[PDB]
């Protein structure tokens, strides 16, 4: 009782060193006699360091400073799906609070090596750059690095709002984002209806720079909730950029010794300790999954910055946004030459695994030799050719913003240009054919589509080839 | 003998001991507590001493997670720095840093022996005189990069590349030919990549032959720093106590000296070149040099090299290579031609490859047959330009000697039998030194391609000249 | 003319292989001396903040 | 009083109070029998460089004085022994019983305790010995990247000494135990230990020890110099010196510099070489070695220690393209008058200038260096030095006479030449 | 005193009222045992640290001191026995003869290492220029007489062998008092270059002062006053004035060294916050006033060849005149390597070396770099796509940028070639027709190391 508080010697920059307390656990709850938040971080001899969660102005000298006993847990349920809280679980959208009976700790430790199970499963991203080329399985980790206005988040979001007839409860975790924005976005998600199994947590620009370093793992938290259940999360965390930077803040304020960068030696064990905690769980533990995707904001594209190495090290391949690309007018702005998903493949379906083998080529080539055209002048060898629908899939890989493509109609299209079943359309009408071809489908394939469907596979082959050509043969120009 | 928790600066904790008795430098402190109270949360830790604050204090690096401590703590000193299982135990088994199982199969029991990862390097008069190359059995390998008993190969790559294939192909070949064991270090390990392997061990069936150790990434930086350590001690007993060669694989050596500065930070250390701890050489001198052939045994280690922004000049790797006596140098190009192994023949090198060591022998048709394929490497210009036709007969040979030799180099991995159904080769130098002589001879020039792409002993491919009918 | 253009675009076609195989090597050597000006900025950056905070 | 107590430990660092008596620089003694140097003498403690494993002193541990500035084991002894940079044996051949002992920071030769460089030291590597000489008591660098030959060349430096009186003194500072021990029996079977010391410095071990084994063997070595004997002395990678002291250095939290490393980081390599140099005995030759990342000579401590010697380099390039060894003649160069008379006065030059290493005499060399070879292809040139080699050693055996005797070569031998080719 | 603390060459000594800044304490101390050994060490005060204690940097080796030894103060800085004794002498940091000829006698006047730098009523202006017979130097970047010479080069880029060659050129032909001090330089060039005096004749009119690498810091740390004080001397005491100091940088260099030691806040590149001042106090003391004039010429090492470095970068705003010396240039095989583009002087005006010199003078720099610009054509593209106007300018360029080179007396040992002292009418000359093109038919290889334009022609012929 006596030592179980402690009394503030100094407050400023959401940082308090508090005496007592003789008894906190290093990554305890304490609050201060003025009912904000805090944690214990630096457990020193004469003194805590506390890192406040929340206004720190009211909060002088003296203070009261009374432990809790509990390490940094958070609400946990079936009702925060649709839900808008912050890092701390409390409810900021404005409706009401959220009723759960169940917690979990923020800090856990991840699935075992054994209690995994090598990841199969797909996530369908319904991007037909990403889940083509660079394909993101359940349990995976996928880190989407860019430029700022790259569309990352767009993705992010479109991914979520392809998770409806998929089971997959989503949770986008905001972190050091405009509040204003992550509004639009939530909305935006309003709209297309993924609050229905989407989970938003927020810490904005604004917030103390402790929320944003809590942020992550509280978002994991919640997940893991549905992953040991057996259900199949999606995090998106947005930007750990910032949070590792809030981090670095805080840290450097509890005068840590300053690394590389001024990062703290333990940044990197910070996400490493974090991202892990996404895996596919063994069939022994009832199979389940939490996918992780983590943003990094780039500086000028440099990959060779500190922390986006890491992270880069750190997840299952990555997917690189030029920064140019996005402004030329081609959406998703994805490198397919950066962009690379290690675990690639196992996640991809029969009915992909097969007309995505050769896309990766045919891009390839045009990448390395699409540096030549206001040269190629005297257009020369077949070298054309390769080109040829190499120009042609950048189109089909070309998807609208807040439109989803079902893999079944994408394994289709993604075929069509791959067998030259486009090839004699010029690129003018490429991507207003892949429109209709979808249609034309809708109805007339609408049985094709389903084989797609119910077997993943195309051995198909057969029909398709000619089935391909009952469209082009009826289509405009 | 008994100590208690004064700071705890996150991975970073203080003890404390009173008075007498401190623990000395290295030694695992073990913090076991517990809940007394519904207030507080059940303590498994464990700590080393890495310096005398004094005042009776000690600073220790924790090897997993400090949420949950609290001052005060009893903190027991084992009087030992980080002992871990070493033997007939470690087999077909996975630990972690400290030498906890953490497969399924079960934990050790208190019998088996224990040895402390920290220790001195053999003496100037142990390891041995004589530079004897360690036999892989493997082709390229073993004539265009031969490997040194008791000693270091780089290991660069790694995506696609079979890069698995070809070490579980290894300590296979070892623990048969050679029978000698191996120990597989994952040092910051990324758990998926942690489990597929040991999987892949699983069906491959050279887990039964191999130690395995997981310092995975999500663990701290003590942990990944001392995780080398850990495989490397139960390497070591095989190789004095039973008098072996066995392998120890460190995938991913960078990890290791990554960790390095990154504890380094940690204990406020002024950082050096690029912000590498400055003990960086020291920290690299003292894990390598505890790898050789002693004269009893023998140690090769194969670290994946991973380098650091494509910069050989990094003092990371740049030190690395000082211990380096071999390369073996995956590439995706020779994979998508049908060549596995997938080893460059041209950019893997050694240090094996010598007359003085080799003899003429070895060392002429070896640098021979690597000069007729920078030779064939060249000419992929002027081939699209003058075509195969009159480029010079002098070439045209070369292009079609060398084109057999690059495909001789393919070799039958028992590992892959699995799927293949090939059962695998082991070729001795002696065997690969013919086949490569004869051919640089011309004497199958009257040969199909598809011959030698994928065998064993130069005469498995004149049989694969009976087509039959 | 047809075997003097013959050549012609050969001598260029090579001599826009020389200017490109000798641009690529000055690649090597910048490449060289990015690095090590990318070393010795990180190292000082470094000193710097570290230098900074011992004066606290 | 003499006897301290251990306050703080930690890496190869360790302060502790008392020894009110120590002098600063004075090798102290821990209780767990680790040498020690004192390095910095405060008010309430003392400053101490563990020489040795630190492990085994924790805080309150006893640290007696010895009255002695850092010194070590001295005398003939030493020769054909393995010691580390406290002369204590490593090679397992039993303890060395010494009598004499030398203090490992000693000032050097000042401006009248020195003469001139005449006598010549022949390395018998053709390449040096005819383009880039060394005389005994100079100092020549020589630098090179990982892996182009260094080694080899101190090596059969070493080997060639049996024929003058040279003591060689090869100090392996940061090099693998392993490189160490295949380098040293080479040695034995060549017989170079009669005439030899060589003192390692594993990469295992501390870096205090690194840091002092480039003295250790100076300190060894100026005792023969000293008696008119004379010596010759090689540091494989002054690198890991510079870089070994730049760890201890920052440890100590000694403010960092350029390229990280303390200010006096040319101190260090100065006052080293400036040391090795008929009124005294008319008595020492540093070899130096740098090994630069991807040909760098621009680099920092490279460009310091050359500022420094009286060097040569050694091509990346020219030693995996077949040339051993691979002298680079243009940007290899020698200040020092050393020659021999006999070497004082193309395609086919380099192929004279490969030597096999391993196997090294002037005289049989200034030959060669002379022929009467232009008219025998390439292959068969440095064929030719063998056979035309074997030749002489037995008709011209009366013609290396005139060039050994005389070290001159003032018409005959012009013809050789025509007995060795004609045939 | 009673030296309580001894860090390396900084020994704290702790002394009430006595408090000796700049003095300079002997420990004078006898062993009393067997666990002692003799001491006999300057210290110079440093600063106050207070609490009655003051921090020193030793002269010599502290090893063997121990805490509670006793301290003297000589109650004044380093004095250093100056006067017309000087000649002809070797002397220590502190000003003892290490001649092994004799000492000093008591009489002799013994001046302080430490003075304040000349008033701006002392400091001359006057201008006039001064023949070196380096074709170079003379002609892109020539000397001043009282004048201070810089030379700027890095690691064995030829800086000991250009000085060499001017005292050769000049020294020996002046009939000037000359100091030469050879700080944190070579131990060797001590030797050659003192037993070098003897041969040539000058060992009388020239004083010599020493320090070099095997000293601590303390040492190197004043040499450059102990010898400046002695040129002081013939300026203000009496004549004109030759200061030959050998590498200014290891002065600052020493600096740094101790700068740490006396608990310095590091500046950029971890240099003594004073770096800049510290060498501010050692400059305008070099220089010549209306009492005598002071011709220095010093050798400035580049560290890492970076010319951006605190050490040289500070020093340059130190000079009337420069010669920046490049590794490039001296791999070329181009001696002296000098820069012809980055070497000045303020000498180059026609209202200093007249209008035919300076013109000439720029003509040469221009077409120089017009060549330097080309370059990366030239590696890219060889020479092929450049225009028949530009390939003149990079043949005469090259030719140029030959003809710069020269052949140094102090040379022949090695390459075997005699030398050459090439007049400033000739040089100027030289160039002339070869920007006027009268040689542009003669071979590069021809204009390579040589003396006046007229031998170009004679190693001309002899190619064939
Ligand atoms: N003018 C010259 N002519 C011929 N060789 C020279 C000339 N100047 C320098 N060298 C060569 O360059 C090397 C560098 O000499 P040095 O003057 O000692 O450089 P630094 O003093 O700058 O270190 C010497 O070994 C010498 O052989």
């Amino acid at each position: 009782q006596v030592s179980d508080v402690g009394t503030v010697i100094q407050v400023g920059d959401g940082i308090a060193r508090a005496h007592g307390l003789d008894n906190v656990m290093s990554g305890e709850l304490v609050e201060f006699a003025n009912g904000v938040m805090g944690m214990a971080l630096n457990l020193e001899e004469n003194n805590v360091g506390i890192v406040i969660l929340g206004p720190y102005t009211g909060i002088k000298e003296g203070d009261e400073v009374r432990r809790t006993g509990r390490i940094m847990e958070v609400p946990v349920g079936e009702a925060l799906i649709g839900r808008v809280v912050n890092p701390l679980g409390q409810p900021v959208d404005g409706l009401g609070p959220v009723e759960t009976t169940e917690t979990r700790p923020i800090e856990s430790p991840a699935p075992g090596v054994m209690d995994r199970r090598s990841v199969h499963e797909p996530l369908q991203t319904g991007i037909k750059a990403i889940d083509a080329l660079v394909p993101i399985g359940r349990g995976q980790r996928e880190l989407i690095i860019g430029d700022r206005q790259t569309g990352k988040t767009s993705v992010a979001i479109d991914t979520i709002i392809n998770q409806k007839d998929q089971n997959m409860i989503s949770i986008y975790v905001a972190i050091g984002q405009k509040e204003s924005t992550v509004r639009t976005v939530v909305e935006t998600l309003r709209k297309h209806g993924a609050l229905d199994y989407t989970i938003v947590v927020t810490a904005s620009a604004s917030q103390p720079a402790p929320l944003l370093f809590l942020a992550p793992y509280a978002g994991v938290a919640m997940g893991e909730y549905f992953m040991y259940k057996g259900k199949h999360v999606l995090v998106v965390y947005d930007d750990l950029s910032k949070q590792a930077a809030a981090y670095r803040e805080l840290s450097l304020l509890l005068r840590r010794p300053p690394g590389r960068e001024a990062y703290p030696g333990d940044i990197f064990y910070l996400h490493s300790r974090l991202l892990e905690r996404a895996a596919k769980l063994s069939d022994a533990k009832g199979g389940g999954s939490l996918t992780a995707l983590p943003f990094v904001e780039t500086q000028a594209g440099d990959i060779s910055a500190y922390i986006p190495t890491n992270v880069i090290s750190i997840t299952d391949g990555q997917i690189f946004l030029q920064s140019d690309l996005f402004f030329s007018g081609v959406r998703p702005a994805i490198n397919a030459g950066l962009s690379v998903s290690r675990v690639g493949g196992a996640a991809q379906i029969k009915a992909m695994k097969k007309v995505a083998g050769t896309l990766r080529l045919d891009l390839a080539a045009y990448r390395e030799l699409e540096a030549f055209a206001q040269f190629g002048s005297d257009l020369d060898k077949a070298t054309q050719a390769k080109l040829a629908r190499g120009a042609r899939t950048v189109e089909v890989l070309k998807q609208d913003l807040h439109q989803p493509i079902p893999v079944e109609k994408q394994v289709l299209i993604i075929y069509a240009l791959t067998r030259g079943f486009l090839d004699d359309i010029p690129v003018e009408d490429v991507r207003r054919f892949e429109k209709e071809f979808y249609l034309f489908l809708d109805q007339n394939g609408q049985h094709l589509l389903e084989h797609i469907r119910t077997t993943k596979d195309l051995p198909d082959d057969l029909n398709k080839a000619i089935e391909a050509f009952k469209k082009t043969f009826v289509v405009s120009q | 003998t008994r100590g208690r928790v004064i700071q705890v600066m996150g991975p970073v904790v203080d003890v404390k001991f009173e008075n007498g008795h401190l623990p000395a430098i290295y030694n695992a402190l073990k913090i076991q507590h517990k809940a007394r109270n519904e207030n507080e949360v059940d303590i498994d830790l464990t700590l080393e001493v890495a310096l005398h604050l004094g005042d009776d204090t000690v600073r220790t690096i924790a090897m997993a997670s400090t949420d949950g401590l609290i001052r005060g703590m009893e903190v027991i000193d084992t009087g030992a720095p980080i002992s871990v299982p070493v033997g007939e135990v470690t087999l077909g088994r996975v630990f972690n840093v400290l030498g906890e199982p953490i497969d399924l199969e079960g934990d050790i029991p208190a019998d088996a022996r224990r040895d402390p990862i920290h220790r001195p390097a053999p003496k100037f008069e142990e390891l041995a005189t004589e530079v004897e190359i360690l036999e892989t059995g493997i082709k390229v390998v073993d004539l265009l990069a031969p490997y040194i008993k008791g000693g270091k190969i780089g290991l660069f790559g790694g995506a696609g590349v079979g890069k698995t294939v070809l070490i579980q192909e290894l300590i296979h070949n070892i623990a048969q030919e050679h029978g000698g064991i191996s120990v597989f270090a994952g040092v910051g390990e990324r758990t998926r990549e942690g489990n597929d392997l040991y999987h892949e061990m699983k069906d491959s069936g050279v887990i039964s032959k191999t130690a395995m150790v997981f310092g995975q990434m999500n663990e701290p930086p003590g942990a990944r720093m001392r995780v080398a350590l850990t495989g490397l001690t139960m390497a070591e007993y095989f190789r004095d106590e039973q008098g072996q060669d066995v392998l120890l694989f460190i995938d991913n050596i960078f990890r290791f000296t990554q960790a390095g500065s990154e504890v380094s930070a940690l204990l406020g250390r002024m950082p050096s070149a690029v912000g590498y701890q400055p003990t960086l050489a020291t920290e690299m001198g003292q894990l390598q040099e505890r790898i050789t052939s002693t004269a009893k045994g023998s140690i090769t280690s194969i670290q994946a090299i991973y380098v650091p922004a494509d910069d050989y000049t990094d003092p990371a790797p740049a030190t690395t290579f000082s211990h380096l006596d071999a390369t073996t140098n995956l590439e995706r190009k020779l994979a998508e031609m049908g060549i596995y192994p997938a080893v460059d023949p041209l950019a893997s090198t050694s240090r094996a490859l010598a007359p003085e060591i080799v003899g003429e022998e070895h060392y002429q048709v070896a640098r021979k047959v690597q000069q007729t394929l920078q030779r064939y490497k060249e000419l992929q210009d002027i081939i699209a330009i003058l075509g195969m036709d009159e480029l010079s007969d002098e070439d045209k040979l070369v292009v079609h000697r060398a084109r057999r030799i690059q495909f001789f180099l393919s070799q039958n991995f028992h590992v892959a039998e699995q799927f293949t159904g090939q059962p695998g080769s082991y070729v001795p130098v002696k065997e690969t030194v013919r086949g490569f002589k004869e051919i640089l001879e011309g004497k199958y020039d009257h040969l199909p391609e598809d011959a030698f792409r994928l065998v064993g002993r130069i005469e498995e491919v004149v049989e694969k000249a009976k087509a039959m009918g | 003319l047809l075997d003097a253009k013959a050549s012609e675009h050969a001598a260029r076609m090579t001599a826009m292989k020389n200017a490109t195989d000798n641009a690529n090597e000055l690649i090597r050597t910048l490449t060289l001396s990015y690095n090590r000006a990318r070393q010795a900025a990180i190292t000082q950056e470094i000193t710097e903040i570290v230098a900074g905070a011992n004066a606290l």
